[PDB]
């Protein structure tokens, strides 16, 4: 079914390659709750789950995994991965849940939700294979 | 670089490496050595080798579930992996070891479209970063090794090749007893 | 895959058969539009429920003996069982949860139109009080006067 | 979970292979947007795997001999099987329901502009005619008048 | 016809024999035959009969699996189907050889509430084109004057002469497998 | 209570029990005794108890299928609850008496990681409403008082004492059935 998790956004050091502190707004941590195709947010409900457990739950004497062979479907669109795997073996560009992009104004704090960074043919793609893409999200963003 | 004047582009890259605590993540460090960190102490160690480490065809799951020394998450994944094959139908292709807790387990994958060639597309989806070193044809996948070798093994400096990550696991999770035949009438 | 049942009717109203001493709910257009697209509402999946043993019960002839073959199919089509799983999360971890109770929704009290209701959450072994969401209760008004 | 699959080459059109006795028929991107977001659309899952069925012909190497394994795992993430669910539960009952053949949409004279394709209904093995469902063409057309 | 002033209604009818080639596609000859095309050479065949094919309670299932020689994609829509079947309980039901690598299933279909309900529910979710001419109140108590149910592999003529081919019914019933199967022994 | 001034609170209680012809209702006695209603003419008594009734290992499900003298729904919830136990692997721990077409599962619950932590883990969610009677922070290593777990079949009274019917519980184990099973065989 449907994901669910609530995400209970800010990015800590710990969640993070070379970054501190990134911190999105209100606006664009709204739109895991609708959309359906976007790595970042399941990943984004992936890692509060893992805070979360940590938090709250004991610990056990040996390590299980059976919250998260449970919980799996709850957090992440298990045929967002397949439909990666699909875009992989049919070797074509593909998104590996490691890297996304954003915009945010250079004057205000408002970015937009991030969108993967596809890899392909075992390399990031440059900026000018979705250039496309980047004018389309500034183009909603002014509109929105 | 900068859109429309004002909007500047910027990227993050996660670290999926705190997840150790409560999701199993894939790994590789090199292409006849990949690995799957359940844990910071333990781990399996999935190999893809010419030679061999058991020599019989007796799996013998029934009596490692009675004797329950095993480690329960290593065998909740192995599960994973065995039923992620598509069309297992060769059951002598595969043995096992599981003296004293151990874990061990061997796919004999000595021809397109057989049981060499599902083992192999799971191997891959199981590691999904790195296994790619190890395109344009999906529906039958063949390797120069002949076998590939699952075991336990303590958590070390195992990632050279590729990153950490848990997709692979979580995507074969949804995948389980989908393409598995019927063997008995009764089921 | 998602929940895809459609009520049948506009908008929506649950009989007293349905409720614990409540005689006759009924929402219109605006709350129950919402179920088609909105996927983490328990009260829409329960709508669902109802509406599915109402078109079960009047249209399929009954059997010689009960059989939960069309439940186990349909569960997956009514429901989004993730939600079902979300608040077994919450509740083995403490955080207040839902168990598909009580529900409740803002009443505009001059032309009576309502919104959606949401779950009454629970835990200590009772319902919250007021104080505690009153925050998700702001929020709900602020939404249904910006429209 | 959810349908993933996004087509490829910003509307999208249907050759003369893929349908029956009719010339190529493009729609444009403001309906296939509308694949994206709903769920109950039967046309929006057929697309999808018309789209899949020539990529996998287009880039995959054919196989000696067939395999089916290819949709058996990508048939989740290719349709809603849940609105197929709803489909039979329809069939049972004798509700109308769609069997995925055919179609209708709306169509401007003037200016082109398209809505998206709702499935036609079948009763009795049977097309329902024009009348039955004339309140969906006008509904449609409504929406369609609001843009 | 004409809405409003400007809108026309037109129809599409999508044409699913183009989807042959990566995906099986029920079909229906008459209310006695169906057929399950896989690619262009071979399907399955699905036939509600009253005469007898195998005369012996014997599956090999196993020594099947360990010879191989069947075709790998009819193998495992077969297994779809009975993995698919609501409730079942009576092996002596079914019945197989897969001797020389060909596929045969029997299903012995001779109450409400039984067995060969079940297995007349996956049937018709199978071929879901054309079945309904094999009530909607009778919901799962649903029975039919043949006593057979043979499946057979089979190579590929033009059968589809009641209803179109479509994916429709193979696709919804991936999702039934091990779904209410019964457990048969503790450790599954 | 006005909120905003305009608006005013209202609350609504599903009736639940409304549910019962279509599909189960799991309900709490008590923290030793909890029922699961399937219509209004049997159901489920599941009971966490130091006093076995089976007091053997056997549990000849392929006998109680061929002789098919059992009710199919309350099999196929047996069939959903023990198929849900994550990580079952000790055959030994359950027993079950089908004799007569009756139903009797008793699970012999005598540490992290346990069968026992298994089977009270699909228990507590069988009957997910006021079974937490039976430290909210411990989930994977729960372990009650009591020796043995039984299931058995009654005909239906009034046995909702604690809490209320509630379909909610069945219908999320129906989705982790055959989602935490150890493989038992090369082939299954
Ligand atoms: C499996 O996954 C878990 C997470 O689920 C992960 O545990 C985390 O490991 C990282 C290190 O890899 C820890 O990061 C450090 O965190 C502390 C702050 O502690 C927090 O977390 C602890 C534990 O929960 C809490 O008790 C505490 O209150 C905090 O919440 C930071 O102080 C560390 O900063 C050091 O590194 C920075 C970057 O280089 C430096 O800028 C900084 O100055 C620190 O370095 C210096 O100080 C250190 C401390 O004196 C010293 O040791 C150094 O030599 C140097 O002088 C750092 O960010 C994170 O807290 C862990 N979180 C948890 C929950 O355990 C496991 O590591 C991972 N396991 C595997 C196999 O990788
Ligand atoms: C998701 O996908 C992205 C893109 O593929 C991955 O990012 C890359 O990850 C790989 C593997 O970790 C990196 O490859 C490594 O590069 C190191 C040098 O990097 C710098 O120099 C190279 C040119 O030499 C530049 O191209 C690069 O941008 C850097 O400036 C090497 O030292 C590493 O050596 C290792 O592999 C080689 C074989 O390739 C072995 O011979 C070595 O012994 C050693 O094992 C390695 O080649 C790559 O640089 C990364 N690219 C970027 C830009 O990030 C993500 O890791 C991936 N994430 C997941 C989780 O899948
Ligand atoms: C897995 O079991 C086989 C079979 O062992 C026998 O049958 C079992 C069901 C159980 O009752 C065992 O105690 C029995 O011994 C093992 O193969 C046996 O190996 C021993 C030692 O060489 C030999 O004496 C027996 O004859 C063998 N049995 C047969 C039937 O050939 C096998 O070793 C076990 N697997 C592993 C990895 O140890
Ligand atoms: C397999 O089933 C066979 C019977 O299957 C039929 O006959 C076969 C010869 C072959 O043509 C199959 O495709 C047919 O479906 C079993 O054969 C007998 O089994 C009995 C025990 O029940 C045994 O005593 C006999 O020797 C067997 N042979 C004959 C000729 O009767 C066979 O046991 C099953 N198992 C295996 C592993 O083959
Ligand atoms: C459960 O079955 C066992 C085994 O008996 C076999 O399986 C039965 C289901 C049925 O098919 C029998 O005909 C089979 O023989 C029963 O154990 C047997 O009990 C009888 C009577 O005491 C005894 O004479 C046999 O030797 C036993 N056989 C074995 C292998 O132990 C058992 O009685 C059944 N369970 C219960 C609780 O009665
Ligand atoms: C893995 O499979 C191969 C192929 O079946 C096995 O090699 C065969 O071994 C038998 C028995 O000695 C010989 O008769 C065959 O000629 C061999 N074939 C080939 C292609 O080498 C191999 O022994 C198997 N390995 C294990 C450990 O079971
Ligand atoms: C795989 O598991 C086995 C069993 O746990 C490990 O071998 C055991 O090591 C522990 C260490 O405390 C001993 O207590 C057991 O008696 C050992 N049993 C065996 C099988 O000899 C083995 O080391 C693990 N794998 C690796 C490579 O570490
Ligand atoms: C929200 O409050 C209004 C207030 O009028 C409710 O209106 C009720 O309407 C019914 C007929 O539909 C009357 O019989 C009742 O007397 C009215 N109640 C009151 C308090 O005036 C309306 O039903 C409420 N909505 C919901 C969904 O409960
Ligand atoms: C199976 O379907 C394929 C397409 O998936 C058919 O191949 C097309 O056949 C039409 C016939 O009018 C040709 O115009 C197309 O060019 C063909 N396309 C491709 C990609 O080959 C094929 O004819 C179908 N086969 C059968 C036996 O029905
Ligand atoms: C299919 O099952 C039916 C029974 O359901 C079998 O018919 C029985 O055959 C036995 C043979 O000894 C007779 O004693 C019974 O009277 C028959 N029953 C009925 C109702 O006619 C039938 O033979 C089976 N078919 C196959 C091919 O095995
Ligand atoms: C969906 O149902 C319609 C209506 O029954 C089917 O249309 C029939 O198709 C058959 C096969 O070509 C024709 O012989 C009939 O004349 C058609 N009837 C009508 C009303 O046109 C259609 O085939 C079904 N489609 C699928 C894929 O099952
Ligand atoms: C089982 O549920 C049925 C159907 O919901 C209940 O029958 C209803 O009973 C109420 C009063 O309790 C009547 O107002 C309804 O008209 C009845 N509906 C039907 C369709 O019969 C029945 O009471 C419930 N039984 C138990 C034992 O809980
Ligand atoms: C349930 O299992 C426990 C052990 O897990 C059984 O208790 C043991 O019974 C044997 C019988 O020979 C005694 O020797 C042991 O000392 C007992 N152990 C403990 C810890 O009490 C118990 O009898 C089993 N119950 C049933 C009904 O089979
Ligand atoms: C949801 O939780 C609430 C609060 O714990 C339960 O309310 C109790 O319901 C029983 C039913 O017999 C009453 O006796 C109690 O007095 C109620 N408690 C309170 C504090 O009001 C409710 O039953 C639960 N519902 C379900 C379906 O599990
Ligand atoms: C917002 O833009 C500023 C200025 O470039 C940048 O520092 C910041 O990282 C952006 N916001 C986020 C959440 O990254
Ligand atoms: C930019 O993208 C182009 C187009 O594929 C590519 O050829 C070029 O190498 C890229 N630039 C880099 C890697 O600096
Ligand atoms: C492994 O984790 C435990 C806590 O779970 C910690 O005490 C121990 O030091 C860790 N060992 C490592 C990092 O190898
Ligand atoms: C929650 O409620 C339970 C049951 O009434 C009570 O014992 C417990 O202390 C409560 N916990 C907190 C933290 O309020
Ligand atoms: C829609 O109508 C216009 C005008 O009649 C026509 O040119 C166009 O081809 C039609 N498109 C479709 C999708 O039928
Ligand atoms: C069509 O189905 C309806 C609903 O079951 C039924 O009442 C009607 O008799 C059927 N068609 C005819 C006219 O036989
Ligand atoms: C409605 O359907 C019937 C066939 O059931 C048909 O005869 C009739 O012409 C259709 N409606 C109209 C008024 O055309
Ligand atoms: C089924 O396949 C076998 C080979 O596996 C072949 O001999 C047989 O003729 C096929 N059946 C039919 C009816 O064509
Ligand atoms: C729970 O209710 C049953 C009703 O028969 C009763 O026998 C049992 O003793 C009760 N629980 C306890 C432990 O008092
Ligand atoms: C369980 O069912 C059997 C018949 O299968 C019946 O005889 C027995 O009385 C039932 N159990 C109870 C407690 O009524």
């Amino acid at each position: 079914g449907t994901f669910t998790w609530t995400l209970s956004y800010c990015l800590t050091r710990w969640m993070l390659i070379e970054a501190e502190l990134k911190c999105f707004g209100n606006t664009a941590v709204a739109k895991c709750n609708e959309k359906h195709d976007e790595e970042f947010c399941d990943m984004l409900r992936l890692f509060d789950f893992n805070k979360q457990a940590i938090q709250r739950l004991k610990a056990p004497a040996q390590m299980s995994i059976q919250l998260i062979n449970k919980a799996v479907n709850a957090l992440i669109n298990d045929q967002l991965i397949m439909k990666n795997h699909l875009r992989d073996i049919m070797c074509i560009p593909y998104c590996n849940y490691s890297k996304y992009w954003y915009l945010n104004h250079t004057t205000t704090g408002r970015t937009s939700l991030p969108k993967c960074w596809l890899v392909s043919n075992g390399s990031y793609l440059n900026e000018t294979h979705f250039s496309d893409d980047i004018e389309q999200q500034a183009d909603n963003m002014i509109t929105e | 670089s900068l859109y429309k004047g004002v909007y500047e582009l910027q990227t993050l890259e996660l670290n999926m490496e705190t997840l150790n605590m409560t999701m199993p993540l894939s790994c590789t460090k090199n292409n006849s050595h990949h690995y799957i960190m359940v844990g910071n102490e333990t781990g399996l160690e999935l190999t893809l080798t010419n030679t061999s480490i058991i020599n019989h065809k007796f799996c013998n799951l029934s009596d490692a579930h009675k004797k329950n020394l095993y480690d329960h998450a290593l065998m909740s994944i192995i599960s994973t992996f065995h039923l992620s094959i598509p069309n297992f139908n060769q059951y002598e292709a595969m043995s096992c070891d599981f003296n004293g807790g151990k874990i061990s387990v061997q796919y004999n994958l000595s021809h397109c479209g057989t049981v060499a060639n599902g083992v192999l597309q799971t191997f891959m989806r199981m590691a999904w970063g790195g296994s790619y070193i190890a395109c344009g044809n999906w529906d039958c996948i063949m390797t120069s090794y002949q076998y590939l070798i699952i075991q336990n093994t303590t958590w070390e400096d195992h990632c050279q090749f590729s990153r950490p990550s848990p997709i692979g696991y979580l995507g074969l999770l949804s995948q389980r007893t989908r393409d598995i035949y019927i063997s008995r009438r009764l089921l």
